[PDB]
């Protein structure tokens, strides 16, 4: 058998490596629940001058 | 301006962070130059 093993370094260094994100379609004009990037809030997404 | 360290107000946006976290207390330049004569 070929083994691999994935083992890991951590609470030593701010983490670096981890999983990928989910990402979803925006809409506008509509209240919704929004989680950009950083920011968990909730309202009505228009457009910006 | 000529050599005077200039008066005018600027502002300095960010390049980028680095995770290192290394014990560091100093630091030196690095300048191009030969030794017995050079022009610069």
């Amino acid at each position: 058998y070929r083994v691999v093993v994935l083992s890991f370094e951590l609470l030593h260094a701010p983490a670096t490596v981890c999983g990928p994100k989910k990402s979803t379609n925006l809409v506008k004009n509509k209240c919704v629940n929004f989680n950009f990037n950083g920011l968990t809030g909730t309202g009505v997404l228009t457009e910006s001058n | 301006l000529v050599r005077d360290l200039p008066q005018g107000f600027s502002a300095l946006e960010p390049l980028v962070d680095l995770p290192i976290g290394i014990n560091i207390t100093r630091f030196q330049t690095l300048l191009a130059l030969s030794s017995s004569g050079w022009t610069a």
